[PDB]
């Protein structure tokens, strides 16, 4: 119905030219997308490329002094960018403390690192404690550097 | 040219409190010049690089460690650094600070001391310098607050333009 064949192959310009043949799609809902993203991945092994390799991993941030509260927002600290750097490297940013949580991340203040604990403690699935540093160090790497020396 | 000011306590008079000042040109080692004063008269004295000698050859200790025990006497006044008393003799004129270490005492300086004919003119010329201070040091605040105002403008628009990107 679009523009791409079936029996001749096709170039970069060529597959250009038909996506500007299709004017938009926008049926879809952001749950379905990612997972689509997910299962091709698994499909074709994707996930060597530098980005998205945080995508199977939900991340959640200490940016809040009172854990799942959505009132106490801490913006104004490097905290605040890691997380956005996070997002950019396609880590699905969480802003509540699910049970489906895979990585916390931690800044200079240990203080509440015992609730943390305990929560995960708690959690059928356990959740590793993650440092700020870690993922500053990895971006460098643009690789999942192992979590045991910054656990 | 550089001086400080202090306050220091005497114990024959504890209920008042007496100021001291002490200027040097380049450092403490060529030597300085001190004043005491307590708002009606003040005392003036000289140091030079012979007299410290003749000190710390009757205390045999290094220059420079005495130098700085002299530093944080008369200009830090850390209380909190091992304290210890000035005491005066203003008839003898015997200014002298007294070292109080825990069960031990000793002999810091000796020291004389001369009354100045006027001692107005220098009871005006210290407030003068502070209030000159003061001054120099709300301009310098005001400027630093203009830079930090700018500082928190550029780091605010730089979120911004990084959340852009990563959202398109």
């Amino acid at each position: 119905c679009y523009g791409d064949s079936y029996f001749i192959d096709t170039d970069l310009n060529q597959l250009k030219e038909v996506f500007s043949g299709i004017k938009n799609s926008n049926e879809q809902t952001p749950e379905e997308m990612a997972s689509l993203i997910a299962d091709l991945e698994y499909r074709y092994s994707w996930d060597c490329s530098p980005l998205s390799m945080f995508r199977r991993h939900t991340v959640y941030l200490d940016s809040y002094a009172v854990i799942n509260d959505l009132s106490t927002k801490n913006e104004g600290t490097r905290l605040a960018i890691k997380a956005l750097e996070l997002r950019f490297h396609g880590a699905k940013v969480v802003s509540c403390l699910a049970e489906g949580v895979s990585h916390v991340i931690i800044g200079e203040d240990h203080s509440r690192v015992a609730d943390f604990k305990a929560f995960r403690r708690t959690f059928k699935r356990k959740f590793k404690i993650l440092k700020e540093s870690w993922v500053t160090d990895s971006i460098d790497k643009c690789e999942l550097q192992e979590e045991n020396q910054y656990l | 040219m550089e001086r400080k000011i202090s306050r220091i306590h005497l114990v024959s008079e504890p209920s008042i409190t007496h100021f001291l000042q002490v200027s040097w040109e380049k450092t403490l080692e060529s030597g300085f010049v001190i004043t005491l004063t307590d708002g009606h008269s003040a005392w003036t004295g000289t140091v030079s690089e012979s007299e410290i000698s003749q000190e710390a050859d009757d205390m045999a200790m290094e220059k420079g460690k005495y130098v700085g025990e002299l530093r944080k006497a008369l200009l830090s006044g850390a209380g909190p650094a091992d304290v210890y008393t000035f005491n005066f003799s203003k008839e003898s004129c015997y200014f002298f600070f007294e070292k109080n270490l825990k069960d031990v005492s000793f002999r810091l300086g000796s020291f004389n001391l001369e009354k100045v004919e006027n001692p107005a003119e220098v009871i005006r010329e210290l407030i003068c310098y502070c209030l000159d201070t003061i001054a120099e040091n709300q301009a310098k605040n005001e400027h630093l607050q203009k830079e930090n105002e700018r500082l928190l403008r550029d780091w605010n628009d730089v979120q911004g333009r990084f959340e852009k990107c990563v959202s398109a």
